[PDB]
RNA sequence: CGGAGAGGUA
């Protein structure tokens, strides 16, 4: 089912898009993973542990 | 936005992170079509049947 | 560059009367103004001590 | 650039196979303890292997 | 012997997607210029971005009557306006509306210098007929990111208590998509063309962005060589700077119907602290 | 002038106090310990670098050592004093001098997770690949060739090596041969030392 | 508003005391940063001078932890509201959703 | 003040005796550190002029697999001896040598023949060793004039041309800190070359070839 | 410029 949702949009069903460089506008191979996680914020700062 | 360490996958078994990645870019792809339908006019015929 | 101590520790194997002469003779250029008998590129008594018993 | 999909991890071809065969195992020889010719101690000690 | 790249064709999608080509290119030259162009048009390009102090206010946690937002809510989506300025670097524009409806950005002043890119970009909403808004937006110009948090210096100014400061984000760029694929046959193979396909918010131009980042890139590639009454009595004899006054002693000044005695004792109070008037 | 009056300086925090702290940081060494100070390789010295944050920054490589991941853990610095303090932080308790464990003479600066990876990619060795089959003329030849995106980083080559051999009285033969290898080994070649 | 969820969001957001849940239904006849007015519906009122519903929003206070806790609306005026809908989201909330 | 960008202050040049130098520039802006760094890098390996051996063909052998008598090397191997040569030539395009001698002793640059305007940077460089009074090597190597590197199946043997001069570039970006400000990079370019040209004027080659690049737009 | 208790981090 992910991968039928895949295929509604134009994105590609591997899962895995193929990246360029930022820094040297090279080609990475083995294409990489890229998607979006929802991450988290802890209420543990480096200002009140300094 | 965030460049995580693929290596820390194998050793702690926690796939959910993988397929929430997969699933969290599915879930922007039909964000990105309906708002390329949303940023040029388009009738709420179109809109309904998507 | 003051990396390793290796060919300093080599010539005297104790590693303890080491630091004993390097603290009496950085004190002696420290305490009272000297010229150090190595030349300086803006270091301190301690690393110019440990140089000096390099020979 | 060595990341991990979920395509990374792949299953075998077999392992179906083998768990129909494991599972048919497990569902006749457990009926010829209960004939009474093998223990619950001996058993237990065989389906484990 | 290398065929030097053109600005071929410039494309527009809509007023914010645009579409550079750049050919033609040798091998080789493709990724190396579509690379070092992109980090300078997302690093550092010049734009314009709210820097604003509204009348019954005291800090941005506090909360008026009559708008269904809140005050730090409305700095918050004054931050994404897109203003455009030529005329000057620093601007305060207006925004007064009442009654009942929303507030977009229509609303606020007509200012000769100043381009509004979406009219449509709602601020605030107002939902009572007896309540208005009146507020100053303080636009500037500069380039890259400065948080207001940086604004902490307190040996310049002071700010009074309805002055609110608002994150500086002058970035007009949002990403660039070069790509760089086979150009046509042109009677000689190996030649290679660089598509840009970049976006901003209406505030500047595709041209205007290139030209621009280029200029930076070879701005930096030339590092390739080898290697009022106390001082009316001083005013009065043609004397305005300090170090006039200071030439001649305490007893050359007090010898002149010009000085006064808050001038001098202003001037031996200055003296006291060996600064200045030491003989 | 007085005391006093360098306290305000430092307090005003002028632009003149930063390049005056450079100069005691720069042969200063100071120690770093984490909580859980189990042996004696928890408690090592290092020289200070300034850098903009609240943030310390720990080598990579002496991690293991202090047995501290980067998941929240927290260390402690302290500043020797003294002459003999400070000559006891490099001739005793440097970190490029305690390299081997005071349990067994095996090294404990063992990079893992991102060098071992990394170099296994190196000297990976493909069977088919862009310039399978060629001659390079050493280990800067193939540097050439790889970035350059001619040959990939596995592809079996042979290059010329110059591996000096110093078994003998002081003595070093530099043997000059043809050995069979791939382009990311004879780059990784660059980097071994000459005996 | 994570876009990968697992339905139990509304749940707790509701189950909790950081929203404004609408006691009676009606329609938004004042919103405000601060305030909420609904006027109730004819049945919906008790029959002995009931008048409306206002709701009063908390603005930036500090917690046990020393955190922000405010509320913001989430309606508009003339938008007809039933009774256990949401009418404002408090610390971690979009649109009656946990969202942390 | 929007178009102040501070300028690099090159206050340390370190170089090796002969074909090893390290630049380090210093300092500059937030993100130039990689993006001059490796600007002038894929230019200095891919797009470099200079003239290299490009095809050698020996007088008695048509086969890569094959040997002669008295050579204490292979033919496969002498090829490298040829690669590793770096010669000078002036504005002519492509030229023939020879390297007829016959004699016992390794086979240094200095036999190969004068022919004119090509001029040997290192006449120390040995070809190949003989042992035999009789044996006598003869050969034809071709040089010819490019741009980068060329390997063989890109394509009497075949010799890749390694054209570039350099033989080595790893730029290594660092932290310099202003008065005030620290997040600045600080560049450090470490680069040897062939000896044909010294790494010093070869940065100015390269970022000079860069700078043309941009006319039609600065 | 304290004493107990609770929670949390490595
Ligand atoms: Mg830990």
């Amino acid at each position: 089912e992910i991968k039928e949702l895949l295929k509604l949009g134009d994105l590609p069903t591997s899962g895995q898009i193929r990246l360029y460089d930022g820094r040297t506008g090279e080609q990475f191979e083995r294409p990489v993973t890229v998607g979006y996680m929802y991450m988290l914020k802890l209420n543990h700062l480096v200002d009140d542990k300094m | 936005d965030i460049v995580l360490n693929p290596l820390g996958v194998p050793s702690r078994m926690n796939i959910g992170q993988i397929l929430e990645t997969h699933l969290g870019m599915a879930a922007k792809g039909i964000g990105d079509k309906i708002n390329a339908m949303l940023k040029q006019q388009q009738e709420v015929a179109k809109l309904r049947e998507f | 560059a003051r990396v390793t101590v290796q060919d300093a520790v080599e010539k005297i194997g104790n590693r303890f009367d080491l630091v004993l002469v390097a603290a009496r003779r950085a004190r002696q250029m420290q305490v009272g103004g000297k010229d150090p008998l190595v030349p300086e590129e803006n270091d301190k008594t301690t690393v110019i001590a440990l140089r000096e018993i390099e020979e | 650039g060595a990341s991990v999909g979920i395509d990374d991890m792949v299953i075998p071809e077999k392992k179906h196979e083998i768990i129909s065969e494991a599972e048919a195992e497990v569902a006749e020889i457990q009926e010829q303890f209960q004939s009474g010719l093998v223990t619950a101690g001996e058993r237990y000690n065989k389906v484990i292997d | 012997e290398f065929l030097k790249p053109r600005l071929v064709d410039i494309e527009q999608v809509s007023s914010t997607h645009a579409k550079v080509t750049l050919e033609p290119l040798e091998r080789g030259f493709g990724h190396t210029l579509g690379n070092a162009l992109r980090r300078i048009l997302l690093s550092s390009m010049p734009g314009c971005a709210v820097t604003v102090e509204i009348d019954g206010v005291l800090h941005e946690y506090s909360t008026k009557e009559g708008v269904q937002e809140d005050i730090l809510e409305i700095l918050l989506n004054l931050k994404g306006l897109a203003v455009r300025v030529q005329g000057k670097d620093e601007v305060i524009l207006t925004l007064n509306k009442s009654g009942i409806g929303p507030v977009t950005a229509a609303d606020i002043t007509h200012d000769g210098d100043v381009e509004i890119v979406k009219p449509q970009h709602v601020i605030c909403h107002l939902t009572d007929e007896n309540a208005s808004i009146s507020m100053r937006i303080k636009v500037q110009r500069g380039r890259g990111y400065v948080p207001a948090s940086t604004r902490i210096h307190s040996e310049e100014d002071e700010r009074p208590i309805g002055r609110l400061l608002v994150d500086a984000c002058y970035s007009p760029v949002e990403r660039i998509a070069y790509n760089v694929e086979a150009a046509r046959v042109e009677q000689r193979t190996d030649l290679d063309k660089l598509v840009i396909e970049m976006e901003t918010n209406g505030t500047i131009d595709p041209e205007e962005a290139i030209r621009r980042a280029a200029t930076i890139l070879a701005e930096q590639l030339e590092a390739f060589v080898d290697l009022v009454r106390s001082a009316n009595c001083l005013k009065a004899e043609a004397i305005h700077y300090i170090g006039d006054l200071v030439q001649r002693t305490e007893v050359e000044l007090l010898k002149t119907p010009n000085l006064g005695k808050k001038s001098l004792t202003e001037i031996k109070d200055v003296l006291a602290s060996r600064g200045l008037s030491l003989g | 002038t007085t005391i006093k009056a360098a306290k305000k300086m430092v307090e005003r925090e002028e632009a003149v106090v930063w390049d005056i702290l450079d100069e005691v940081i720069r042969e200063h060494p100071v120690l770093l310990n984490r909580a859980p100070t189990l042996h004696r390789l928890g408690i090592q010295a290092f020289e200070p670098v300034l850098i903009e944050g609240k943030a310390i920054q720990l080598h990579p490589l002496v991690c293991a050592a202090y047995n501290a991941d980067f998941d929240g853990d927290q260390m402690a610095v302290h500043v020797p004093l003294t002459l003999e303090a400070q000559l006891e932080a490099r001739a005793l308790m440097m970190s490029t001098n305690n390299i081997l464990s005071p349990a067994n003479g095996e090294p404990i600066i063992v990079p893992s997770q991102d060098v071992v990876l990394g170099l296994y990619y190196m000297t990976r060795d493909c069977v088919n690949a862009k310039g399978e089959g060629m001659v390079l003329t050493g280990p800067k030849e193939a540097e050439r060739l790889y970035r350059s995106g001619l040959a990939s980083l596995h592809a079996r080559v042979k290059v010329r090596i110059t591996e000096y051999e110093k078994d003998a009285n002081g003595e070093l033969v530099a043997k000059t041969s043809l050995k069979d290898t791939t382009v990311g080994r004879a780059i990784l070649w660059m980097i071994v030392p000459k005996g | 508003k994570p876009l990968v969820g697992t339905g139990m969001e509304r749940a707790v957001a509701v189950d909790s005391g950081v929203t404004a849940v609408a006691k009676r239904g009606g329609v938004v006849q004042y919103v405000d940063a601060s305030r909420i007015v609904i006027k109730v519906n004819e049945d919906e009122m008790y029959p002995g001078e009931a008048g409306i519903d206002i709701y009063n929003l908390t603005k930036y206070t500090r917690s046990n932890q020393n955190t922000c806790i405010n509320q913001m609306p989430c309606v508009s005026l003339g938008e007809p509201v039933e009774r256990g809908d949401v009418l404002a989201d408090g610390p971690s909330t979009d649109l009656g959703e946990l969202a942390l």
